[PDB]
């Protein structure tokens, strides 16, 4: 059974917000 | 240089001794075209009497690829 | 596969256009005095 | 005057381009840097394994994604024998209609990516079935990504910023990872295995919907409670048993069968919960022993001071190795390496032979792709862990807080050790080389009876001693009277002398004089990479050539042409010398698994056992005979699925020639072409309009040999990926 | 100390420590390193003498 | 080690007879009495020899036809193996412990002449040759020194870098 | 002929008769006992 | 001290660079921009067009080489947007000149690329 | 823990870990 | 700039400063040794690093030590 196209845009979400805390935490490492 | 000139014409005679006395050179004559040239013969220890190959005229030795026997029929 | 579009939008975004951007703002960033 | 190298002031005023490759290459190494202390080097170093922890999830959540999305994960659980798992889609605009189709491979999902990784058998036989349960483990990654992130930079902010005591506890800290990170992760394991895992290899379906109200036991937890512990091991699965169905499923939990599964090839999972619940409860008993704040409990320090043989031998033993290895960051990474990596050479051994996951030995591309891959990342990690036990040395290593114990003594017989590893390593390369040149000969003289073959009696007597009864010898577990044989009659002996007499597995594999001659090649490896980074570790801090090597630190260029010539005499040189025996082990030990493995997957025994006693017969039988279908990848004929191989084998051919390049010529000539190109660009017309800002200069010493190994061990990883899955991948 | 007298070197960073040496002169107007040790073996420099301190050499 | 004797060994004679055959095959383009057909026919009878030697040697034998080392001096003890590894491990370890101490006993009476370096690149031929005939009784004059302390040199003695 | 003997006395020339001596003896040994695997008679 | 040769001291090679836009006598940083980038965006679609892969479809072939032409264009443009901002932190070697001269870049690229599409197309 | 878990090994039937 | 030290065990014998291609080191007054003269390098930052002092230099250990520091572009050698 394949995945929905609404599950993919979900995951792309939440990476979205996973790389938003990565640029926090490597603003704060560089500073 | 008159040293290094008597190393090469020592180097050249050995090349043509070994063409009288080791080699398949008269018989390569005779058939030039089904004889292999072979001017090398090893002796028979350690097995490595298997490098005496069989490169035609009556003849086992090492096949050589240097073109004296051409040389030595066109002169 | 499902949104079958996203490797022909995302291929050419992660492999040419997020590069040239990071590349320029590198070079900015250690050219900087 | 530039301002990237922000944490290297001498770095930031460098007029040429040399700023920007050592402000690249010293970014990481924190105690360098400008203005930084201990308490903030403690603090960005846990900053950074957060943010290493999550690159890691984030990893293992793309491949997961990847699979669920584009792999055929329902197709590969219903037939696992006859379907190649999917890595990932292929989208390459650059790609012609036939290299479309040969991608293709007769599917429906495009070009995609033959997986090697072998996540298809570990995720079926951890319970998960279907792509929904990949993908809600993909998010539930994700999102525990980006709570690693967070707390990495939750815990730089000044509040919750640990302390330099935090991080010196080590009682606490050993405390608390042996019997929470290893023992409770354990028997967290251990319940997944035991209500989801087992009854999914049974086939009943569970998941977090409906295991509150799902036994994993029929008589639930009371015989635990009671003490009637045997009931988990009665009626386990048979022999007949269908892996992910019902039929000849037992109801046992905890077992110890031994052996394999009959249809799998692997381990039976009761038998890894039962593992995994033993691992668990030692590993919470072993996290009692250090004194925290409880008052009862070890102290390292007193351990350490107590353990020092009133003969003397060992001079004032471990006194002040506490202090030693708890200041010393660098001590601790080379423990850590040094134990990692023979912990990931355990694992490459360990699951060949005994493999844990459900239809992986019928995978051979999976196998020798496995193997190859922890061997190379072991022998790496060996390599940091000595190079970083030669930085302890340099930069951390007190003499007068040492005087008299184990370090200070084994640093004053350091010749001692050098030259008996030199001897061994001499010793075995002389005689390995010349019994391999001696039947080399042999072969060519066409007498191969006159080759020495050396039987390897010691290992079969070993394999004899753990049950194998083809050798002959007669003792403990081939004996059947011996009470090492009547004690585990009743337990776990018949699986595993089921599995250890066939020899249709990996199970203690037959060997000869050909295993003979490879393992002691492999022993001349191990010696010599040794012996490069023991001497290398020893002689950081001085020689007869460089009494003041301390110094100048860990890695520079040499101390110029003087005293004879000092090419390469840093400790980093030692490492850098190190790295190209270490990949010369791991190709030897590599080829020798492939070898012997294709030969056993091909039906062939005899080819491994009549061809590698000769290394014109490694070569020929080997390296020539396996390439034909990986070459043809692409040819004037046409194309097929492995021209993505010959193309790779090709790019690491050139990648590791490249490497001979920054290896072989040195820096003056290339700073003199820069030199006159340099001339050039200014008195070129409508070009010296443009001008640099930094000078160009020649990469440096260190730096060369840096790029020269880069590029070397590139070539030589790809070359060889390359070669063995195509080599794997087109007969099987 | 005295002329032609065996010594051994106590300088650690000397090529020629634990060896034996032969005393060439001592200097005696106080300078730093008075012994003037002469040795049977070069160092990597070539060279086969070298200036030691009272302390850096034990008669033998 | 599951082996066999090669004298029984199928293989063992299976390789003897193509070699000869091999052999034959190419002495057949030759007259008889040829230098050729002459050499030939004795790497024939030594095939033939060998074949028998190893044979009669008690040499085990691989299910590649083969002859196989025992190298443990127990199973080489009690199964008639000795002659494989032990005795040349017997035998190499004198010659070498020979070659060892006329080198050393050479370099230790050079270092007592004026020019030390003078005799290690131009021989003393008479002396070497006398050191080296001494070399027989190597091993009573080595445990000797062994156990005088005079075979090594004191670690006070012996320079070393710093630590 | 002191100075030729010294000259023989070299290394190089030392080498050179000692290592024809022992492959010369080494060869001889191989053809009057051809084939020699094991210490057996 | 420097070497001067007829390659390098010609009142003939002057001549010829001075008439160029990059070395004429009064010419705005932007106009040299606009004929450097119209000359360049020209000739850059010929290869592209004559050898893209695309090339032995017609009508197809032009499009995608002047397509691809206006593409190295702008990344010539960023190269050059970027070069002035480190460069500079004679008004052609200064920031803002840099800018107008980058802006002139682009905008004749476009338009010679423009121009090899009409030219093809006619 | 230990004596009530070895005592129903060595009661439940098809179990020896004795070596004899 | 490379940062070059001159160590006590300097006996005055000239030769470094002979070696130096870039003027950095010269003798100066001193009384700890015979020739009553000591190396100094008061202009490290012309040093290029070539060690040629280090070569030139007859104690044991050396009694000149280059140590090789932050590169600037005389010490890179840069005529550019
Ligand atoms: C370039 C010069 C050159 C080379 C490479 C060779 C090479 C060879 N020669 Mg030829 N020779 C050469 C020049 C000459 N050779 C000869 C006359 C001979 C003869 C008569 C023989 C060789 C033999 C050999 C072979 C074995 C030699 C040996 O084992 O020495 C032995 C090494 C020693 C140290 C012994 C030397 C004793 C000698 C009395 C002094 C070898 C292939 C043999 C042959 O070819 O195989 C059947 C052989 O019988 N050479 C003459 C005329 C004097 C030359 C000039
Ligand atoms: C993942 C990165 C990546 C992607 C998605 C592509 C994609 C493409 N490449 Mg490949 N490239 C990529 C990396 C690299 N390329 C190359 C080397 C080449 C060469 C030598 C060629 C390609 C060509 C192509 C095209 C082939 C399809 C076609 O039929 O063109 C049909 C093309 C069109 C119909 C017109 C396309 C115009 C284009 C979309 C304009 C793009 C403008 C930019 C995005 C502007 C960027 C501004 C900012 C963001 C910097 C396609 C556009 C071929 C070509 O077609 O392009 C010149 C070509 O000759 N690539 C290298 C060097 C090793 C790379 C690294
Ligand atoms: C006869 C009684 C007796 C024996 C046999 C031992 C034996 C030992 N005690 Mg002692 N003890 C004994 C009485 C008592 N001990 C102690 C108290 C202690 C303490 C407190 C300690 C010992 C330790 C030791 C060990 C090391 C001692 C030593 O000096 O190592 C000498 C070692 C060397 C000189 C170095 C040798 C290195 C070797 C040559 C390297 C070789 C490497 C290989 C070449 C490479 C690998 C090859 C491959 C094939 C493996 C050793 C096992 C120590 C220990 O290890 O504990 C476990 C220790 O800390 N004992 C008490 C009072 C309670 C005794 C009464
Ligand atoms: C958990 C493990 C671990 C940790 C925390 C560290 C930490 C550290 N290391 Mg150790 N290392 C570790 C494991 C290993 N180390 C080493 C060997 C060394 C050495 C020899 C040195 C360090 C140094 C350092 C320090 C500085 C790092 C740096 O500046 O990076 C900079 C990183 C780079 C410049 C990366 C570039 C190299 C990389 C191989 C490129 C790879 C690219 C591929 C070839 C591309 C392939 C794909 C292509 C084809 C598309 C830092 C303390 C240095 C030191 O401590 O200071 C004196 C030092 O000299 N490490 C190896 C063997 C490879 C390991 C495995
Ligand atoms: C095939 C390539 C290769 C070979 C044969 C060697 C050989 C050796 N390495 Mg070298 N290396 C090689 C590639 C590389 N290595 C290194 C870096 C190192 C390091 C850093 C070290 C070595 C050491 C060693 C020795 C290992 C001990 C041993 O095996 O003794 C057996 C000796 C051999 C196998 C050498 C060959 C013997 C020869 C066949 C004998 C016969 C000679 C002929 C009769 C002479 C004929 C002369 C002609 C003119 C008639 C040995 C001398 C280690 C060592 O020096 O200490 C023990 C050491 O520390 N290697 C690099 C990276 C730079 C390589 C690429
Ligand atoms: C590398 C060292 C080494 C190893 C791993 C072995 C291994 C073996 N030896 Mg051997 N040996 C070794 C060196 C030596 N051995 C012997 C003398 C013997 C004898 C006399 C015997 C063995 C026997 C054995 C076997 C059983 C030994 C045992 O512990 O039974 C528990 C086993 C195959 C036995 C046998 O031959 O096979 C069963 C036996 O009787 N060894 C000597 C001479 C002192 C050695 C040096
Ligand atoms: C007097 C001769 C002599 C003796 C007694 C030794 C003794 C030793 N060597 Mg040294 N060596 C000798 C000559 C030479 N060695 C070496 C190079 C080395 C290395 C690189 C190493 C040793 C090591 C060793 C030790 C271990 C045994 C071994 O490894 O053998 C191996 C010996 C060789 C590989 C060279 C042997 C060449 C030849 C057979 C010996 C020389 C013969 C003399 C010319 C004979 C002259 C006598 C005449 C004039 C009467 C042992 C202390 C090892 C170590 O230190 O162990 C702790 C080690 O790693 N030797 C060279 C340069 C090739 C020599 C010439
Ligand atoms: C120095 C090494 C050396 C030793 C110990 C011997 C030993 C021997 N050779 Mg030999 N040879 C040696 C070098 C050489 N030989 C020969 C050529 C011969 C010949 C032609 C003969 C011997 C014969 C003999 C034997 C009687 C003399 C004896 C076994 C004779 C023989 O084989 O048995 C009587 C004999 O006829 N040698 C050459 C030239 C290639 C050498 C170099
Ligand atoms: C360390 C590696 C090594 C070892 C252990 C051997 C061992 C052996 N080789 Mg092999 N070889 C080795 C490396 C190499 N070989 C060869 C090429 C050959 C050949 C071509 C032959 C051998 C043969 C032999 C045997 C010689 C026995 C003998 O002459 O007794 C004589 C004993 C003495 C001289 C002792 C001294 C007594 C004293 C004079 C009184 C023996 C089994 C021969 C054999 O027939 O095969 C089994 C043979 O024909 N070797 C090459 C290439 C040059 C090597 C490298
Ligand atoms: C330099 C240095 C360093 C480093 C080091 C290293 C890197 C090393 C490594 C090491 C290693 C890498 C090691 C390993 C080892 C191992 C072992 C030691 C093992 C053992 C084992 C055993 C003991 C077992 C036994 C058994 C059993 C139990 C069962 C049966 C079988 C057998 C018998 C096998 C450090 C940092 C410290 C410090 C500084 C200096």
């Amino acid at each position: 059974m394949p995945l929905s196209d609404s599950q993919i845009f979900i995951a792309l979400f939440i990476a979205l917000l996973t790389g938003i805390l990565a640029v926090r935490l490597g603003l704060e490492l560089y500073s | 240089h008159f040293g290094q000139l008597g190393i090469i014409l020592i180097w050249l005679s050995g090349m043509y001794f070994h063409g009288a006395r080791f080699s398949n050179y008269e018989a390569w004559l005779s058939d030039p075209i089904h004889i292999k040239p072979s001017a090398q013969v090893v002796w028979p220890v350690v097995g490595q009497e298997i490098l005496n190959g069989d490169v035609g005229g009556g003849f086992q030795g090492v096949q050589i690829t240097s073109g004296f026997f051409q040389l030595w029929r066109a002169s | 596969m499902a949104a079958a579009y996203l490797p022909s939008v995302l291929v050419p975004l992660v492999g040419l256009v997020f590069p040239a951007i990071a590349m320029a703002s590198l070079f900015l960033y250690i050219e900087k005095e | 005057a530039t301002k990237f190298p922000k944490f290297s002031q001498g770095l930031a005023k460098d007029p040429t381009t040399r700023r920007i490759w050592y402000g690249i290459a010293t970014a990481h190494d924190f105690e360098s840097h400008d203005n930084i202390t201990e308490e903030s080097l403690y603090q960005k170093i846990f900053a950074s394994h957060f943010g290493q922890l999550a690159i890691i999830f984030l990893w293992t959540s793309g491949n997961l994604f990847h699979v669920a999305w584009q792999g055929n994960f329902p197709q590969w659980v219903q037939d696992p024998l006859h379907v190649r798992p999917i890595a990932h889609a292929i989208w390459d605009p650059h790609f012609g209609q036939p290299a479309v189709e040969a991608f293709t491979r007769g599917g429906a999902q495009g070009p995609v990516n033959i997986a090697t990784s072998g996540v298809y058998q570990w995720w079926y036989t951890i319970g998960l079935r279907t792509n929904q349960d990949l993908f809600q483990g993909s998010v539930f990654l994700t999102i525990l990504s980006g709570l690693f992130l967070f707390a990495g930079w939750l815990h730089l902010q000044p509040r919750f910023q640990p302390a330099l005591a935090w991080f010196k506890n080590a009682e606490s800290r050993l405390n608390h990872h042996l019997s929470g990170l290893f023992g409770v992760s354990s028997l967290a394991w251990t319940g997944h295995l035991v209500h989801v895992a087992i009854p999914e290899a049974r086939g009943q379906h569970v998941r977090w919907d409906n295991f509150l109200t799902t036994l994993p036991h029929p008589q639930g937890l009371a015989p635990f409670f009671s003490g009637n512990w045997a009931v988990y091991a009665q009626n386990p699965d048979s022999s007949a048993h269908l892996f992910g169905t019902g039929e000849g499923s037992g109801t046992a939990i905890l077992t110890f069968l031994g052996g394999f599964h009959p249809q799998t090839q692997s381990l039976w999972l009761t038998d890894i919960a039962h593992h995994h619940l033993a691992i668990a409860v030692v590993f919470i008993l072993a996290g009692h022993m250090y004194r925290t704040n409880f008052g009862i409990g070890h102290t390292m320090q007193e351990i350490l001071d107590a353990h020092t043989p009133p003969g003397g031998g060992l001079g004032a033993g471990h006194k002040g190795l506490f202090d030693t290895v708890n200041n010393s960051l660098h001590f601790q990474l080379g423990l850590a390496l040094a134990s990692v990596g023979t912990i990931t050479s355990l694992v490459a051994q360990h699951m060949y032979s005994l493999p844990p996951y459900a239809f992986l030995a019928q995978d051979f591309t999976t196998q020798a792709s496995l193997y190859t891959h922890h061997q190379y990342i072991a022998g790496f990690i060996l390599c940091g862990a000595f190079a970083h036990g030669a930085i302890f040395f340099v930069r951390d290593y007190d003499p007068e807080q040492n005087k008299g114990n184990v370090l200070a003594r084994i640093l004053d017989h350091k010749e001692a050790v050098i030259s008996h590893l030199s001897w061994v390593s001499l010793f075995l390369g002389f005689h390995t080389l010349g019994l391999y040149v001696h039947n080399d000969v042999m072969q060519a003289f066409g007498t191969p009876e006159k080759q020495i073959l050396i039987e390897p009696v010691f290992a079969q007597w070993i394999q004899a001693a753990q049950g194998k009864t083809l050798y002959g010898f007669d003792l403990l577990l081939s004996q059947s009277n011996s009470a090492a044989f009547s004690a585990g009659q009743t337990l776990w002996l018949p699986g595993w002398l089921d599995a250890i007499n066939s020899n249709s597995n990996s199970l203690f594999l037959t060997i000869g004089p050909g295993d003979f001659l490879v393992h002691h090649a492999i022993a001349l490896g191990l010696h010599t990479t040794t012996l490069i980074l023991v001497k290398g570790a020893l002689d950081a801090r001085g020689s007869k050539l460089m009494p003041d090597k301390k110094d100048f630190g860990y890695s520079f260029p040499c101390d110029g042409p003087g005293r004879g010539g000092t090419c390469d005499i840093s400790a980093w040189d030692a490492f850098y010398l190190a790295v190209f025996w270490m990949l010369n082990t791991i190709g030897w030990v590599t080829f020798y698994f492939h070898w012997k493995h294709l030969g056993i997957w091909q039906g062939n025994v005899n080819q491994f056992n009549e061809s590698s006693t000769y290394l014109m017969g490694w070569l020929r039988d080997y390296l020539w005979l396996n390439s034909s279908q990986l070459i043809n990848g692409y040819n004037p004929f046409g194309m097929n699925s492995l021209s993505v191989w010959a193309w790779m084998f090709l790019f690491g051919h050139l990648i590791y020639a490249t490497g001979f390049m920054f290896l072989i010529s040195w820096r003056g000539y290339w700073q003199e072409l820069i030199e006159t190109l340099a001339w050039a660009h200014e008195r070129t017309p409508l070009a010296n309009l443009v001008r640099w800002r930094d000078k160009p200069v020649a990469l440096s010493i260190v730096q060369a040999r840096l790029v020269g190994l880069a590029h070397f061990s590139a070539g030589y990883i790809l070359t060889y990926a390359a070669f063995l899955i195509a080599s794997t991948s087109g007969k099987f | 100390r005295l002329w032609c007298v065996q010594v051994k070197v106590l300088r650690p960073e000397s090529y020629w420590f634990n060896e034996v040496g032969k005393v060439v002169s001592v200097d005696q107007s106080g300078i730093r390193y008075p012994v003037v040790v002469r040795f049977p073996t070069v160092n990597y420099a070539g060279v086969s003498t070298n200036n030691y301190s009272l302390e850096e050499v034990q008669e033998v | 080690s599951g082996l066999t004797p090669c004298s029984e060994s199928k293989g063992f004679a299976k390789r003897q007879k193509n070699e000869i055959k091999a052999l034959t095959k190419r002495l057949k383009q030759y007259e008889e009495g040829s230098a050729p057909s002459l050499a030939l026919k004795a790497t024939i009878e030594r095939t033939e020899k060998r074949f028998a030697n190893y044979g009669n040697a008690g040499l085990l034998c691989g299910t590649d036809g083969l002859p196989h080392l025992i190298s443990d001096p127990g199973l080489a003890l009690r199964f008639g193996h000795a002659g494989e590894t032990l005795i040349p491990t017997v035998g190499f370890l004198y010659i070498a412990g020979w070659i060892g101490t006329a080198g050393r006993d050479y370099l230790i009476a050079s270092k007592g002449e004026a020019k030390p370096r003078e005799k290690e690149y131009i021989i003393d031929v008479p002396l070497a040759l006398k050191i080296s005939a001494q070399g027989a009784g190597w091993p009573f004059r080595v445990i000797r020194e062994l156990q005088k302390g005079t075979l090594l040199e004191k670690d006070s003695n012996i320079t070393v870098s710093p630590r | 002929m002191k100075n030729f003997t010294t000259y023989l006395s070299t290394a190089p020339v030392v080498a050179l008769i000692w290592f024809t001596f022992t492959a010369g003896l080494l060869i001889e040994i191989n053809r009057f006992f051809p084939d020699p695997l094991v210490f057996s008679f | 001290g420097m070497l001067e040769t007829p390659v390098t001291s010609s009142p003939l090679v002057a001549g010829f660079l001075s008439n160029l836009p990059a070395y004429r006598i009064g010419v705005s940083p932007l106009l040299r921009g606009v004929e450097i980038g119209l000359v360049h965006g020209f000739l850059v679609t010929g290869p592209f067009i004559k050898l893209g892969p695309l090339r032995n479809i017609p009508g197809v072939a032009e499009r995608a080489g002047c397509l691809s032409g206006a593409g190295l264009v702008v990344i010539l443009a960023v190269a050059l947007t970027i070069y002035g901002a480190s460069a500079f932190q004679d008004p052609l070697q200064t920031a803002d000149g840099w800018q107008k001269f980058s802006a002139g870049w682009l905008v004749g690229g476009l338009s010679g690329v423009a121009w090899a599409w009409i030219l093809t197309q006619t | 823990y230990f004596i009530l878990a070895t005592t129903s090994l060595n009661n439940t039937p098809g179990f020896d870990p004795k070596p004899f | 700039s490379h940062a070059v030290k001159i160590y006590d065990t300097c006996i005055g014998c000239t030769q470094c400063v002979r070696a130096c291609p870039t003027d950095v080191l010269e003798m100066v007054p001193w009384d700890g040794c015979k020739a009553s003269q000591i190396a100094s390098a008061p202009r490290t930052e012309d040093c290029v690093g070539c060690k040629r002092c280090e070569s030139a230099c007859p104690t044991d250990f050396l009694s000149v030590r280059v140590y090789l520091g932050s590169e600037t572009t005389r010490s890179m050698g840069l005529a550019y």
